[PDB]
């Protein structure tokens, strides 16, 4: 993908993150466990729910078929009538076609751009009390408890506490 | 102790094509195209079609025998003809800008008809024996119900002189039609006159029929012909005839009492006696889906109709292996 | 001490949208839907539209006695005829490939009329006679100006035998007509003559009208018809006419001077005494933008149009709250 | 946005920056002060004008509507025409509002992108001889004068001087 | 020590054009517009096109004198036709529903020939001296061949009645005509009836025929006009003439043994014998492109038509200066 | 470009890369060379095949003008079919023109997106390990011989022995 995170950076996705999109996953003392992102999720849903309803109104008015008839010495306008028809058909498919394909792509690199601007927050906040491991993971140099976790997807880790 | 940044994966197997990859596996996607139909012809929205079974347009319009089902039809949701439907002209002919006018039904709900001119009028002139072989009731000749095909009483056929009012606040629709014979001697036959003409006038109309003699081909075992024409009467206007000869005279009128969105649809499929709200030739239409391909001629509130066989958004991302 | 990267942020209120997202505000943008017209019909590139105010294009070419104001017409822009217009056809009656000939307007820019058959020529039969109550001027039964209605002089209306050679070099657009009358007995007290005729010939023309009978209703309080039919006579041809009844002869004949861009406006609306580049039937236009959504139908140097009630794009970038 | 710069890491733009659309703000000793950065700006700016005069000249050549009349007995190749005129009209609307639809986004994110890339060139600059704070500014570990935050802005910022 | 991460150049100056930017060099490209061709008409898939050269479809088909080449034509891929062919109607007049004719050879790569009513079997009727100085052959006045200009024999022309059975298996385009005399003076020096017609019929034809006299135009030295008409006759059907005058009898009828897809290309070029599978009135075209911008109208296996100059994708990255 | 690689921090390309679109230049005791990243060459090799027989098919299905004629009383046909073909064509000419413009961009930019994860990919592996230069060259604290560069190519550059 456009922005090297998906199937990039980060090899894979997670099964066990089931309450959204992008999120954290912490491993210290205590224990392991998966938190969703909430923001950063919604913003995703919205998103795409915009984008699906911005192309379902955009060819909601598009051409319509109706039935002519014509006798055995009007095959001419009887022909032309066949491929005004057919010619919108090719032209409106194509659009649907072409849209749905182009709007694809974008919506994958979206999904792209949000794992990687949400690892850049959290690498943005850590900055060298971290380690970056090169696989989406921060090692820290501290012992990081379940608040000082909460800290950091809070975007109120205290840098210059763990300094 | 660390903390990563990930995503969502699944058990989905959903794909998805893009511009540079196709078949891509993603967590979830939505199918915009509505691919099944129910197979049927059905009411809309509660309103039955006008199914013709085999008869046509003509046939029902001009009365034609084996078209008694349409006397006095309802008023209906849309009209369904077949490709080639067999009772069509009983007595071979032509009808005269038909297209037209089978355009004109695309713009009509339902007729009313009423009776012009009486039968038991024609005093002066023969009126029950103006009947074929090609058009058969119950084993016997008979005739289009809505024309009377007039012939000469006691060996004369005087000239004919008749006119209509249209009293109603309604157009009319008003059928009649000329017959072309097939020598000089069944002109005198029929209507002893060697020359002879059909003047219609309205406030529009000005028409003057004169009958062509030709040797032609059997159809349906006759080698004689008619040529059916028609018009609307508009409100308070006239419509006069004046005729020696060869005159299919109008018994019955179609008034056009609702004038509404209709289609005539070419089917050769029958009745489901099912309820839709969006009609196709090939079947109805039950969905939410901005989009189908069954069949481009739609009848109600429809999806698009496009070509393609698949059409599925990307919502979800990338799904991992 | 420290150093920031940022970006541009202002007062603006302007907003776009986008597929994912609606209403954004923008520092910068740029509207490129022309939306406003002066609501006026005007001259195009100084040149005047013909107006034909209540006239018809048919009665301003047949030369109906109330579209005086149109005889001698100078060189027009475009043409605007309203939906309908009450001064068409007096006389009741059809005018043949009417359409047609509306359509050969659409290149046309500038006629010159001409007389080619004088009215006092017809020194065997009576022209000045030739009136009706249905076309009235100042008053008194006039008729359309630019044909001649002949009738019999003496109780004898002789065969005519009348051409013209087209020696200008130009083609030219020759109208004449037929009468319809409603019985027998006034085809003889007009033309005397139970059957008649018209042919009319040229290198390509070869017709022959007859007059047909009805009964028809009174329209314009006449239920008589009149024919008009036409043709456009080339350079160094001759039209010929014989005729021994129920001929509506040219007197005059217009001449296509010149061809150019032009088209039949429809619309209501009259004269602003305005100049514009591009006009509409609602209005005209005077903008930079490439694209306005008032009107299909346009004429002139004219952006392109779209159903769009907003065309907006993004130049600046996301302004902050 | 895509690239995580514009309402992202840099949470607002500069009103006090009225001379560009990108740009530097420093604060020192001696004051601080907007100076716009000129190529960016000059960039986005030809980027943007070619894109406006693209997508008017695309649309330039489109279907016109033309005036055709037709009586009552030729009401199929009427409704044909009207078919025909409305059809193409309905085509050149979608093209229209679908360009500028997809095009304003484009637009928006290319801002966003310039403003990111901008961020990374002072950045690899700068290297370990300032603090990435996260949120668009660089906080020196020496005293930088105007000639120090010139050099920066320059592309000159000699970093083995202050290494 | 250093490792770098950079791309590739080269030294290619191929450009491409962007949104935002135009003329941008790049490592690689695929050019997908095609803009040559051979210049020449030419065989499709082997097949070789019918060139009428100066010669119109009429005129082969009436088998004009002048268009002996277009005798018992084998079947061709395409039919080829001038703008404005000289040898035309040689004798002046009208081809009725020519248009729609010329649609019907869309679907057709094929006639034979085949007789009729033989030219000897008019043993009532003169039938070889229906010549005229407008269709020359070799110096002498001659007809279209492939019908028969029958008059009077020894001041006498009786009724004719002819008819045809179709008892081939195939669909069958007849041809017939009338002629419209000057002046009364020649209808009866030619076919003495001073009112005559012709009536034909089949299981759907029924026309009958006047002649219509007028002063008319010499148009190749002739002011009368000949008016021919055409219908296709269907297998085990029979087609029936009955004529007292001014008849044009078929002696040939065309057998239309083959039904593909054809077209009428409208060039003035001539043969280049050349071979091609995809073809054009400009020329011949041999690529594999998915575009070309050559002409609109082709017949073949061809790429899709646009109105283009350039149409160019990068493939590769920009190219380094 | 948008990605911010190439033309932008990697200033210019290289001839003497030959054998790929994407890759390594290492300088060292031993020598300097070129060698092709064969992964993200062939990925892209793969995204731009695919995108143009996507593109050539979407346009493979368009209107075919026919030849129909008409006589001197039948102007409003002939004119309304010219139209229709007309209009036909330069919405198909259109869609051509805008689709190339269009995905012509996205493949420079897909061609700068590749190049930069490359970029990143290589910074995430080094590490603290390596100077990173600002020009696309990382310069090693550690002497790196042939083996050296080739484990930062295979992906397998153990930062725990040079650290
Ligand atoms: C061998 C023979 O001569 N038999 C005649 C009949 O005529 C022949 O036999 C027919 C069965 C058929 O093979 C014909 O081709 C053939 O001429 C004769 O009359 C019949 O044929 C005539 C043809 O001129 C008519 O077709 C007639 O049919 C009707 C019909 O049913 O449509 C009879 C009907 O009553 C008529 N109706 C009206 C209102 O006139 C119509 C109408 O005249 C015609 O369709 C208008 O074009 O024709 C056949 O009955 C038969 C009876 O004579 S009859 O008095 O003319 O009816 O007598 C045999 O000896
Ligand atoms: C009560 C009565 O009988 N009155 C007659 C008039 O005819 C009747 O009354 C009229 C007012 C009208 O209601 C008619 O329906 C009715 O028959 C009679 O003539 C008038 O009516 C006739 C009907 O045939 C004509 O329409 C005529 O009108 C003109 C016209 O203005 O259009 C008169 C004009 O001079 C004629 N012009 C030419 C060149 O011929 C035309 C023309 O003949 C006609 O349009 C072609 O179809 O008709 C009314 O004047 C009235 C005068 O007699 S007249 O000499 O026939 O004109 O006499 C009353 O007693
Ligand atoms: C000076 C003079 O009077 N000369 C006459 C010839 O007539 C002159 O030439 C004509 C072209 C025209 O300009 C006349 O006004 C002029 O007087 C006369 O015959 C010719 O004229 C007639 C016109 O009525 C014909 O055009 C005829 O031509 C043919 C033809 O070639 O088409 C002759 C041909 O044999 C005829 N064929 C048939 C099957 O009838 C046709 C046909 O009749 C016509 O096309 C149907 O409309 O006409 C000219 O030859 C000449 C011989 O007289 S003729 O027997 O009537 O032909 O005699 C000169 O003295
Ligand atoms: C993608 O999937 C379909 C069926 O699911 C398959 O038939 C088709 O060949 C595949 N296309 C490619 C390019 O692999
Ligand atoms: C009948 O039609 C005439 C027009 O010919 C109209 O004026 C009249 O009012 C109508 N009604 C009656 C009851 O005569
Ligand atoms: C956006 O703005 C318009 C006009 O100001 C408003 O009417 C519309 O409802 C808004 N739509 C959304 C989705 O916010
Ligand atoms: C008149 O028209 C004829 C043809 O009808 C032409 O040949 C002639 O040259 C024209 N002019 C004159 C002055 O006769
Ligand atoms: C781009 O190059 C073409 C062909 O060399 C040239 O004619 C044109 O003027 C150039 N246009 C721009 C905007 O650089
Ligand atoms: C001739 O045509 C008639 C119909 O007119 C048909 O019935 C007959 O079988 C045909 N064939 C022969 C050999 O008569
Ligand atoms: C986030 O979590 C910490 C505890 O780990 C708490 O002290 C702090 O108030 C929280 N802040 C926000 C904004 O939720
Ligand atoms: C930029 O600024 C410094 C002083 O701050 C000056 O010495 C240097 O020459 C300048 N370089 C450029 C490229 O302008
Ligand atoms: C890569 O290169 C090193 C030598 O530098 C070699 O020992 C190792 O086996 C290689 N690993 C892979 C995955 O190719």
């Amino acid at each position: 993908g456009l922005f090297g995170a998906i199937a990039g950076f980060i090899e894979g996705g997670w099964q066990g993150m089931v309450d959204g999109w992008y999120g954290y996953h912490h491993s210290n003392e205590q224990g392991s466990g998966y938190a969703a992102d909430k923001e950063s999720t919604q913003k995703a849903i919205d998103g795409v729910t915009n984008k699906v309803n911005s192309i379902i109104d955009k060819m909601n008015t598009q051409f319509e078929a109706v039935g002519r008839e014509f006798n055995n010495l009007e095959r001419r306008i009887e022909n032309l009538n066949k491929k005004m028809e057919d010619g919108f058909l090719d032209v409106w498919t194509y659009n649907a076609e072409l849209l749905v394909l182009m709007e694809n792509e974008r919506t994958l690199d979206f999904h792209d751009s949000n794992v990687k601007n949400l690892y850049d927050k959290v690498r943005l906040q850590l900055r060298d009390n971290a380690k970056e491991l090169g696989n989406g993971c921060f090692e820290f140099y501290h012992k990081c408890d379940n608040e000082c976790m909460e800290s950091v997807r809070n975007g109120t880790y205290d840098y210059p506490q763990y300094s | 102790d660390q903390i990563c940044i990930g995503y969502h994966a699944n058990n989905s197997t959903e794909q998805v094509d893009t511009i540079m990859e196709k078949n891509v596996t993603v967590t979830h996607a939505q199918d915009i195209l509505e691919k099944t139909h129910n197979g049927k012809l059905c009411d809309l929205d509660g309103v039955k079609p006008l199914i013709l079974r085999d008869c046509s347009v003509a046939g029902w319009l001009l009365g034609n025998p084996m078209c008694d089902e349409f006397i006095n039809v309802p008023e209906w949701s849309y009209i369904v003809e077949k490709a080639n439907p067999v009772n069509d002209l009983c007595y071979p002919g032509d009808f005269n800008d038909y297209e037209e006018l089978k355009h004109l039904l695309s713009r009509i709900n339902h007729f009313e008809k009423i009776q012009i001119i009486p039968k038991s009028s024609w005093s002066s002139h023969e009126a029950s024996l103006g009947v074929s072989s090609a058009c058969p009731y119950q084993g016997k000749s008979s005739f289009f119900r809505n024309v009377v095909w007039l012939i000469k009483k006691n060996s004369t056929y005087p000239t004919i002189k008749r006119s209509y009012n249209n009293t109603n606040q309604e157009d009319l629709l008003v059928l009649w039609g000329i017959h072309h014979p097939n020598d000089a001697a069944e002109q005198t036959k029929l209507y002893q006159n060697p020359t002879t003409y059909i003047s219609v006038g309205t406030s529009t109309l000005n028409q003057r029929l004169v009958p062509r003699i030709a040797t032609r081909s059997k159809v349906n075992g006759q080698s004689g012909r008619m040529e059916f024409f028609w018009t609307i009467l508009k409100p308070n206007d006239a419509i006069n005839f004046e005729s020696n000869g060869n005159f299919i005279a109008p018994e019955y009128a179609y008034k056009i009492v609702k004038k509404g969105d209709s289609t005539i649809m070419k089917s050769e499929l029958e009745y489901g006696n099912c309820n839709t709200k969006c009609q196709t030739p090939m079947g109805a239409i039950n969905s939410s889906m901005p989009f189908h391909n069954i069949h481009p001629l739609t009848i109600g509130e429809c999806p698009k109709y496009v070509k393609s066989n698949r059409l599925v958004l990307a919502t979800g991302l990338r799904n991992s292996p």
